[PDB]
């Protein structure tokens, strides 16, 4: 009974949430994406006079 | 009062998926329609790690994104130069079976742990030029799956009896326990800040914890099997995860609910491990059909597999700077690719 | 004659493509190998032997008057090196074997370094034989062509033409390597049937394989060297007649010589069953990729 | 090579010196023969481990046992405090020489400790068969150990072959009661013309054991220096 009632509280704690549209987050993420697109060497690779990898 | 506390659960859990349902005006694949695609990923190796005898069950990168730590099951911790291929130090260990090791951000610390339910830490910065093992933490009854560093002095486990702690390597004891998974945990991940992290278990779920508070704020379901591998997006709103089902799935913390599920119809194995790249819009995942796939994070196709294992691919991992990403697999070779 | 560098083509053929798919799933897991991959190896690096054959005696028809004395030597030496090393080869596999099962537990019958010195010992007999082929053969001068038929015979040497040639190939090559193979592989099998193992009605048969093609090839040539030698000698009467069948029963046989040193590398890594999955996962893989349909 | 300073060969020459270590200890570590204990509950799995000859060198998973015999070094790995799923790490004993079974042959009549009309002998007929029929383990070997061999001389003498085992006819005889139990044992293979399983009656004395796991795995270690060079 007492495992119940501390898996209701847990139920309880978790409803009260704000939670923000999914388009909103979507967007959100995209944001992150393209702001950082010439900052990854795996996706526009580097030319190989900067690769320490060469 | 059982009948009580069961309606009062089935009416919370009504509640709480009437209000993630009313949350979706439309879905990440319908928003991200005109972005250009990435194209084709061709990856190539750069390097192969050899001097281990048995297979790799983990590695980790240096935050200096030169250095890295791989272990395998022959009771050895190997610390790699990825520029050189030299080896720095080798690491005997007590146990032979170890599923985890871990790095610690100043580079001072490695962590180790496995079937024993034990996690050893080892110092590497000793005047003798030895390293010898530092601290030891026993309070796991079931072997250990993860570790991760926060500090020179606390550390984050995960382990086999559906349990995680948090512990100080100073004194050697427990500061909290996160209890509330039904299942073994498999993966860890931390928060980019370090005040937060995910973990997945064996009853397909995975949960939100706070380090300081000790508690479980959010919790995240729709996968069908055992979640094998969990990380976290570089900008700390999102996460990752892989199953047994050949299915991986993004899950957003402020719409509290999924965005978008990467599976094909030609693999059916499961996901090891599960990584992205520094921008973000890379998800790499690796199988047990001996290949890692790159997929487009954004849009949910393809772009890019990486083969040359014989073996199970194990482990996976990307540097800080994203210049290179290590794979280390049952064959025991790791290799270097960019 | 133009048959002959015909059929010696296709052995040519069946020889490059069999140690290049050998050596190809060999250079895929080197990591872990013993001595008995390092032999098989070394038994596959004698096709140089008869590319170098070939192109010496290719230059007979196209090209035809370079001959002088030692390139009819050129191209025996190889020929003879390329028979004599897989015959050496074979029945140090057969050591090895012997010992990695009589010595289960040691460490050094697995090490590499072993088969490197058992793969330098028959390198050096091959040759020694060999320096013995070349010795006899002689420029001709013929009044038609002195170019054709390089033949052993020089002015006046009756007493040492073949019979020293064909009693040493005899006695090094079918006879002693025949005794050391039955030997080691009889020992071997003296400690294997006491096991209780279910691979025992398998290992007699690849055993009985392995001695069986070796004995089958390579003896019909003997026979008709030892025919040939007794009909010179006059001890049987000669009608004439059979002289054109013993010639042409003499090349088959030596074709057959030549087929049986480039087909064994792939028989002695077919029979393994290692090797037959790793074959059968590069034919899954490769053919998975290409041909695939996207 | 030769575009290397003061510092830079220096690791290379550690580097070679850490090689050179890492490889002696591997081919030191690849003469040794690691057996996985397995039983089902109280089947025995302990008087086992002490019958070992000349044992010789806290934790609540692993237990390791290392011993001597006959210049050959065997250690055997216990897992009985591993009370998670077995599927998640099971994987782990891939490449293990042998594993031995313990069952106890006084199990034929008493019930599970949870009373669900279910016999102690028929949880340890499924987890061999698990166990045996796995994707990890194709081709290793098992030594199946018949333990409390005294302790059925007695019940068998009153209690029939009945309890368990229903479509049983015979005498109540040691030989007859146990040659059978040990052919429903070998007939959960589904690889008999691979795979080798060794039966023991073993016991409480006789220091026998020993001599019988040697024999058991000297050829084991045969078999696989045949498939590695090619033979089979």
């Amino acid at each position: 009974i007492a495992q119940a009632r501390k898996l209701v509280e847990q139920l309880k704690m978790e409803a009260n949430i704000d939670r923000i549209k999914v388009s909103k987050a979507a967007a959100d993420l995209m944001a992150y994406c393209e702001a950082h697109a010439k900052e990854d060497p795996l996706l526009t690779p580097v030319p190989a006079s900067e690769n320490p990898f060469r | 009062e059982l009948d009580q506390l069961r309606q009062e659960a089935e009416q919370l859990k009504n509640q709480i998926r009437d209000a993630r349902k009313a949350c979706a005006d439309a879905t990440l694949s319908q928003i991200t329609n005109n972005i250009d695609p990435v194209g084709r990923i061709q990856m190539r190796t750069r390097r192969t790690l050899r001097g281990h005898l048995a297979k790799i069950y983990a590695m980790h990168w240096g935050t200096d994104s030169r250095l890295l730590v791989s272990a395998s099951q022959d009771g050895k911790l190997i610390i790699w130069d990825s520029y050189t291929t030299n080896k720095v130090h080798a690491i005997p260990l007590r146990s032979s079976w170890v599923m985890t090791c871990a790095y610690a951000p100043s580079g001072n610390y490695v962590a180790c742990g496995g079937l024993d339910n034990i996690c050893s830490i080892y110092n590497l910065k000793t005047r003798e030029g030895n390293v010898r093992v530092s601290r030891e933490l026993a309070g796991h009854t079931g072997y250990l799956s993860c570790c991760r560093f926060l500090d020179d002095n606390q550390i984050v486990t995960s382990s086999g009896d559906t349990t995680c702690a948090l512990w100080d390597i100073e004194t050697g004891q427990q500061t909290t326990t996160f209890t509330g998974h039904t299942g073994d945990v498999m993966s860890l991940s931390l928060a980019p800040d370090t005040r937060l992290f995910v973990s997945g278990a064996c009853d397909a779920s995975a949960k939100l914890w706070d380090v300081r508070e000790g508690m479980c704020r959010q919790t995240f379901t729709g996968h069908e099997s055992d979640i094998n591998a969990i990380c976290f997006f570089p900008n700390g709103n999102a996460f990752a995860t892989g199953s047994d089902d050949a299915t991986c799935r993004l899950f957003d913390l402020r719409a509290d609910q999924e965005l978008m599920t990467y599976s094909h119809d030609n693999i059916i194995c499961g996901i090891t491990s599960v990584s992205f790249s520094k921008s973000g819009r890379l998800l790499l995942a690796g199988y047990d059909d001996f290949n890692c796939n790159v997929w487009d994070a954004l849009k949910a196709d393809r772009a890019g597999v990486l083969a040359g294992h014989d073996n199970r691919v194990s482990c996976l991992g990307v540097t800080d700077d994203g210049m290179a990403v290590a794979t280390g697999s049952w064959d025991s070779f790791l290799k270097i690719w960019n | 004659y133009t048959w002959n560098v015909g059929i010696l083509s296709l052995i040519f053929l069946i020889n490059v493509l069999g140690n290049g798919l050998v050596t190809y799933i060999f250079c895929k897991h080197r990591s872990r190998a013993g001595a008995i991959d390092i032999l098989l190896l070394g038994i596959c690096l004698n096709s140089l032997c008869l590319s170098i054959s070939l192109l010496a005696e290719v230059l007979m028809f196209l090209f035809p008057n370079i001959i002088s004395t030692g390139l009819c030597r050129l191209e025996i030496f190889f020929y003879y090196l390329y028979v004599y090393l897989d015959i050496f080869s074979v029945v140090c596999v057969s050591l090895v074997r012997y010992l990695l099962v009589a010595y289960s537990t040691r460490s050094w019958p697995k090490k590499q370094s072993l088969g490197w010195v058992l793969t330098s010992a028959a390198l050096l007999i091959a040759l020694v034989l060999s320096g013995d082929a070349c010795r006899h053969r002689s420029r001709v001068v013929d009044p038609v062509s002195k170019q054709a038929m390089c033949y052993e015979n020089a002015g006046n040497m009756t007493a040492d033409w073949r019979l020293h040639v064909r009693t040493v190939s005899v006695t090094a090559g079918f006879l002693l390597p025949l005794a050391l193979l039955i030997l080691f592989y009889a020992l071997t099998w003296c400690v294997v049937r006491r096991t209780k193992l279910q691979a025992r009605r398998k290992v007699r048969g690849v055993i009985v394989a392995v001695v069986l093609l070796f004995f089958v090839f390579c003896f019909p040539y003997h026979v008709l060297n030892l025919l040939d030698t007794l009909l010179r000698r006059r001890w049987i009467r000669d009608s004439c007649y059979t002289r054109g069948l013993i010639n042409v029963g003499l090349a088959v046989t030596s074709l057959l010589q030549a087929l049986y040193s480039a087909v064994v590398p792939l028989i002695y890594s077919c029979l393994g069953s290692l090797f037959r999955q790793r074959m059968y996962g590069l034919f899954q893989s490769l053919r998975q990729s290409f041909m695939s349909g996207a | 090579g030769c575009t290397l300073s003061a510092e830079d060969k220096a690791a290379v020459e550690r580097s070679k010196m850490i090689d050179r270590n890492l490889r002696e200890d591997g081919e030191k570590a690849a003469r040794e023969v690691k057996l996985l204990l397995l039983g089902a509950g109280e089947s025995g799995k302990s008087t086992i481990v002490k019958q070992m000859k000349i044992i010789h060198e806290k934790t609540t998973g692993i237990v390791e046992t290392h011993f001597t015999f006959k210049d050959l070094h065997f250690k055997m790995f216990d897992v009985g405090g591993q009370r998670s799923e077995r599927k998640k790490w099971i994987h782990c004993f891939e490449g293990v020489t042998a594993i031995i079974f313990c069952v106890a042959l006084s199990d034929y009549d008493l019930v599970l400790a949870e009373d669900e009309e279910m016999n102690r002998m028929h949880e340890s007929m499924k987890l061999f068969d698990s166990i045996c029929n796995n994707k990890w383990f194709t081709d290793t070997s098992i030594i199946l150990f018949l333990n409390k061999k005294d302790l059925f001389e007695e019940k068998i003498k009153k209690s029939p072959l009945t309890i368990c085992y229903p479509e049983y006819a015979g005498s109540n005889t040691y030989e007859e009661a146990a040659a059978y139990i040990q052919c429903q044992f070998e007939d959960l293979n589904k690889r008999k013309d691979t795979k080798e399983i060794y039966t023991h009656f073993t016991c409480a004395t006789d220091t026998k054991n020993v001599q019988f796991v040697f024999d058991a795995v000297t050829d084991v270690i045969i078999k696989n220096n045949l498939k590695d060079c090619g033979l089979f």
